[PDB]
């Protein structure tokens, strides 16, 4: 099997700016690997859940934004960068999930929302919240 | 009181 590497670091400004609604998305800029071969993805997050069940929560996807194959598996890690400037409270996908054009996969209840809002955590320093995402994907 | 976090993987389907 082989295996490319990449990572992307996404800060999303004015974090108390969000709109009061769970239907909310909001995605980052697209970002590839090396490896030049039209694959291209972004992270998604509803930062007031995804629905009902997940309202507490802030949801955290990969999504395959363009890929003109069928399909491509890939490992992720999401972590929190906290005001010290370190990784924090990262989730693995543990194992390599298939992608297809325009699926994602990622974590509903990623974290709990007053937990990120609590000031005492340090995680939305200057109203930031900065995101970090690592990507394993099968070559 | 709910978990912190939940490492259960899915696709971004609303429920």
């Amino acid at each position: 099997a082989k295996v490319v590497k990449f990572s992307y670091m996404w800060t999303i400004n004015n974090f108390s700016f969000c709109r009061e609604e769970m239907g909310e998305v909001i995605k980052s800029s697209t970002f590839s690997s090396g490896a030049n071969d039209k694959l291209k993805w972004c992270l998604r997050v509803n930062p007031k859940g995804l629905d009902e069940e997940s309202k507490d929560y802030l949801s955290l996807y990969l999504l395959l934004v363009s890929c003109p194959k069928s399909e491509v598996r890939a490992k992720f890690k999401f972590s929190i960068l906290n005001a010290k400037g370190e990784e924090t409270k990262a989730m693995e996908s543990q194992r390599a999930y298939r992608f297809v054009q325009g699926k994602d996969w990622g974590f509903k209840k990623f974290i709990r929302r007053d937990f990120l809002l609590d000031e005492a955590n340090g995680l939305l320093p200057d109203d930031k919240l900065t995101l970090f995402c690592e990507v394993s994907v099968v070559q | 009181e709910k978990p912190l976090q939940v490492a259960a993987v899915d696709s971004s389907v609303p429920r």
